[PDB]
């Protein structure tokens, strides 16, 4: 049993319309019930049996059958409504949850601002030699990062992580770090963060010699 | 009469050992309902793990914890319990519990599904094998590569530390604007990593120097490092 | 236990009706009426009764006007007919048999009857 | 109130159940000795009767008082002053002259007005601490001491009475553990909370209930012959085997077996009328009728085996006593389902009564008066009071048909009587 919904994120404005999906698998073909979750919190129950609105959830929520797709319609998306959506059917004598839908906020295209951080020699001192490439406020979320060390191509050596949308200006950011070791960052004199944006019109690129000052 | 559920027995456990939850219910008559019990990974999605009906006599598993895990219920105080062997690093994430119908299995049909109505609040498990450690700092320097637009960015590293939280200021609050505190990641070797940074204009770092403060209670280390081109 | 019986999806404005049956050879004279609800967010409650032998009928005060039940005791079975249905009806809805009299005030309470079967869910769309 | 019920409900439950195990220890202690009473005092078979016939005179005309100022009181004081009300005077009994037998039939009437207080109050206590789902249970496990104290009694009495060597310690030991319960009970029960009207047309509604007047009059043969078999059968199988010169182990046994029978009989006439419920409406007083009519064919038996066999009079007994403990769990319902819920509270109280005037009241001193009147004809010998009392003892057998033939009358008059009381009820509300 496994149910996929469509799409897996997006964006709408107040006062949008919004509508989400989920695809059955096998035979239960009215039988679906949509829950609400928020950062943090335990979940909501909102529809059951994928037309009955719950007790006391305002009646802007709908839901409806299409052939065997189950659809839930908000149409008036309000300052309350960002959060992320699952369903839940019991076709068999098991329960199945689908994958989410998280509804962000929509704002206007912001190009990133790139910044590259060389290791601190206390960082030297251990062993261990870090950098940190910054995005600082920039939108939408996606973005990708290539890692160069001495014009070559990195791989499978970085981690990264996002900031939730910003609570003023709706925007986002992104650090990512590669480690080397000691040995492996001395036998190399250059090191690049290069950047792949919407909102850039070519790559952008930043360098560091070792050891210049 | 409200109806209320809490869960408790949370906790650390080493790989290959073993846990028990429980999730005590009040407000209603017990017998005319079952209990389930959800979880939820660390930044993944729902996933429903076992079931039973108040006679005790119904009860199902899922295909990923089958064998390994067991569920049964005491009636007389309104109770009921899991009891989790054998556990591994895929069982990190924080378990709720909810009510059901009692019977689900036999009028879940074409069109009816039921539906989970009230939940409870959320335990959390965590399993590894690392100890605990004390964060490490190493400030980021700010200069020219960081500075663009007239100010300036710098921050602190926080490193090899566990478990979390870890919270960090600035000029033990006295400077807030423009600081991004990431989320922490699980490093290959188990132990958490994270970044702060904030953004200042460049001529300030001619006279005012920033200081980040770090604090973990559970190594009980204070470090207050300061920040310098 | 009892058996039930009926319910589906029905539109607003529409009818149905659900019967109760004995199984075997047991007749259940002395006393088995009683037709009961449960909604998703509240509790069980009572919706309507019939005494043994004069054949005296008891409603609820919402459903007053519109539900009927019947005993048919030849057979061993109880019908409810029900009409004039709204979204408010979706429920799951069981049978009873108990002791007490047939009167007022004696519905709602559902803590003395002896046999309680398992529910039809009946689904009213929109 | 739960926050201090956690611990009050159970202590209080546990010790109103030890204090009905001493209620019920205490009345069958004078039945293990009577033979020694008889030997000491100089007394006959008719002055023997009168130490139960007082007692149940007195605790029928106490019972509804106390069940009245229980309403008005507070009640711990009252239990408390009672405990000591029938254990005070059970212990200073014991001292009494040769020449005084007139002062211990006076005792017996004032334990017997103690008891009332007690076993009238307790239950009400005891089912105003729980709620919908538990009371029944609780109130089971404080009557299922009944049997328990009145096999105690016999063993207890005999006991003592053989260790000891002097009769007298028989009832010098119950007073010491009266003593403990009636200051427990004013530490560990929690205070509980207290509560022109006319009877008449209660009255005068259920005199045309054929179906409760028939009921009442059955309870009232199974409360003659209950008190008349449980007071008299271990002297007359006492002379029975000195009769055959084959010979206090029958007080023991006849604990032994009662202690039993309590708990079958009731299991084995829930179970019988479970069953019958789902093929016919009449299935309560027919199962009455026929138990009666299968106990008294049982109970006629021991009169013919014990001058022959004693094995074969305990068979018999214990079988009479398995079928005729059958009834006591069914009129209650018999009384529910005919009777509507405002005349309840009115239509038991009343029952008791009658069930205590028309049987136990006057049984054992007409089984002795009897005895001695058909003794005083003949000659004076063992074999002939042994001959005598079993003559005596058979009224017992018509009584119980008699019962047979009024559930009878019961149950043909059970559907009407049910229509009736719909009628009634649904004109009311
Ligand atoms: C065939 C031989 C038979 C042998 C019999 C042995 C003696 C057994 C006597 C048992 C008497 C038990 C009476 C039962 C209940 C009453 O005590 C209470 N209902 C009085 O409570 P109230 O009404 O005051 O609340």
């Amino acid at each position: 049993i496994q149910m996929t919904q469509s799409p897996s994120s997006l964006s709408a404005s107040v006062g949008d319309r919004v509508t989400i999906t989920c695809r059955a698998s096998q035979s239960v073909s009215s039988a679906v019930a949509w829950y609400q979750q928020k950062p943090g919190k335990a979940p909501k129950l909102l529809i059951y049996s994928a037309s009955s609105l719950y007790s006391g959830v305002p009646s802007r929520f709908s839901g409806s059958r299409s052939g065997t797709d189950f659809t839930l319609t908000i149409s008036s998306l309000q300052p309350e409504d960002f959060a992320t959506y699952y369903c839940q059917q019991s076709s068999s004598s098991l329960i199945t949850f689908g994958q989410g839908t998280k509804v962000e906020i929509k704002r206007t295209v912001a190009a990133p601002s790139v910044f590259i951080f060389p290791p601190s020699d206390s960082q030297l001192k251990s062993g261990t030699a870090s950098v940190v490439c910054l995005l600082n406020n920039f939108y939408p979320r996606e973005a990708k990062v290539q890692w160069k060390v001495d014009n070559a191509l990195q791989s499978g050596n970085s981690q990264e992580s996002v900031t939730e949308q910003d609570s003023k200006d709706s925007t986002y950011s992104l650090s990512s770090t590669l480690t080397l070791s000691k040995a492996d960052y001395e036998k190399h004199k250059v090191y690049a963060c290069e950047v792949t944006h919407q909102g850039l019109s070519s790559p952008v690129t930043k360098s560091f010699n070792r050891g210049e000052c | 009469s409200e109806v209320q559920l809490v869960e408790s027995g949370g906790g650390l456990v080493q790989p290959g050992g073993s846990l028990r939850l429980s999730c005590a219910a009040s407000g209603f008559n017990f017998s005319y309902y079952s209990i389930h019990w959800v979880r939820q990974a660390p930044g993944k999605g729902l996933e429903w793990v076992a079931y039973i009906s108040s006679s005790s006599s119904y009860t199902s598993y899922a295909d990923s914890v089958k064998g390994r895990f067991t569920i049964s219920a005491d009636t007389s105080k309104n109770t009921a319990y899991l009891q989790m062997n054998s556990l591994r690093a895929e069982d990190t994430a924080v378990y709720y519990c909810a009510r059901g119908y009692q019977y689900w299995q036999y009028h879940a049909s074409w069109y009816w599904n039921g539906g989970l109505d009230y939940w409870g609040q959320g335990t959390l498990v965590t399993v590894s094998s690392a100890s605990t450690k004390g964060p490490s700092v190493f400030p980021l320097a700010p200069s020219s590569k960081s500075t663009s637009g007239g100010t300036a960015a710098l921050g602190c590293l926080v490193k090899d530390y566990f478990p979390e939280p870890v919270t960090v200021s600035w000029n033990s609050g006295a400077l807030t604007s423009g600081v991004h505190t990431f989320p922490a990641v699980l490093q290959s070797s188990g132990l958490y990593s994270l970044s702060s940074v904030v953004t200042v204009p460049s001529s300030s770092l001619g006279t005012q120097t920033y200081i980040c403060n770090v604090n973990h209670k559970p190594s009980n280390t204070k470090v207050d490092k300061k920040v310098e081109p | 236990q009892l058996v039930e019986s009926g319910g589906g999806l029905v539109q607003p404005g529409g009818s149905l009706r659900l019967s109760c049956a004995a199984p075997g050879s047991r007749r259940f004279d002395y006393y088995t009426l009683g037709w009961f609800r449960q909604a998703p967010g509240k509790e069980r409650e009572g919706v309507s009764c019939i005494s043994t032998v004069g054949g005296i009928t008891n409603y609820a005060d919402s459903v007053k006007g519109r539900f009927i039940i019947s005993r048919d005791n030849a057979k061993s079975t109880v019908y409810l007919q029900m009409n004039s249905l709204e979204p408010e009806d979706t429920a799951v809805y069981y049978c009873a048999a108990g002791r007490e009299m047939c009167a007022p005030m004696m519905l709602g309470d559902y803590y003395d009857m002896d046999y309680w079967g398992k529910g039809t869910p009946v689904t009213v769309s929109s | 109130k739960p926050a201090s019920l956690g611990r009050g409900r159970g202590a209080a439950a546990a010790i109103l159940s030890l204090g009905n195990v001493l209620n019920y220890l205490d009345r069958y202690t004078v039945a293990g000795v009577l033979l020694d009473i008889q030997q000491h005092f100089g007394v006959k078979d008719r002055g023997a009767g009168l130490l139960q016939s007082v007692f149940i005179c007195s605790f029928m005309v106490a019972a509804p008082i106390f069940g009245y100022l229980g309403d008005r009181f507070n009640r711990k004081v009252i239990l408390s002053c009672g405990i000591f009300f029938w254990s005070a005077v059970t212990f200073s009994s014991s001292f009494i002259p040769q020449q005084y037998f007139w002062l211990l039939v006076l005792s017996r009437g004032l334990v017997g007005i103690g008891e009332a207080s007690y076993s009238t109050i307790a239950p009400t206590i005891i089912g105003d601490l729980f709620t919908k789902n538990t009371r029944t249970l609780m109130l089971s496990v404080f009557y299922f001491a009944i049997p328990l104290g009145s096999g105690l009694g016999y063993i207890t009495g005999s006991s003592v009475k053989q260790a000891a060597g002097d009769w007298h310690w028989a009832l010098r030991v119950s007073p010491v553990l009266g003593m403990i319960t009636g200051t427990l009970i004013l530490i560990l029960v929690p205070a509980t909370k207290r509560g022109r009207t006319s009877w008449l047309r209660d009255m005068k509604a259920l005199i045309r209930n054929r179906s409760y007047v028939f009921s009442s009059l059955a309870t009232s043969a199974v409360s003659f012959a209950t008190g008349a078999l449980g007071m008299w059968i271990p002297l007359y199988l006492h002379r029975a085997q000195v009769v055959q010169k084959t010979a206090a182990k029958d007080s023991l046994i006849f604990g032994a077996i009662t202690c039993f029978t309590g708990f079958l009989g009731v299991v084995t006439g829930a179970g019988a009328t479970r069953w019958c419920r789902l093929k016919t409406q009449r299935a309560d007083p027919l199962v009455c009728a026929v138990g009666m009519l299968g106990s008294a064919i049982f109970i006629c038996l021991i009169f013919v085996a014990a001058k022959s066999s004693i094995v074969g009079a305990y068979i018999c007994i214990f079988v009479g006593e398995t079928l005729l403990f059958s009834n006591w769990a069914i009129t209650a319902d018999i009384l529910m389902y005919v009777v509507i819920p405002t005349r309840r509270a009115t239509a038991v109280a009343l029952q008791s009564f009658t069930s205590h005037l028309l049987g136990d009241a006057g049984s054992p001193y007409l089984i002795g008066f009897i005895s001695d009147l058909i003794r005083q004809s003949t000659k004076d010998s063992p074999l002939w009071e042994f001959l005598s009392l079993g003559y005596a003892l058979m009224l017992c057998p018509f009584v119980v048909v008699l019962g047979g033939m009024f559930f009878l009358a019961t149950a043909l008059f059970f559907v009407s009587d049910r229509a009736r009381a719909e009628q009634q009820v649904n004109q009311l509300a």
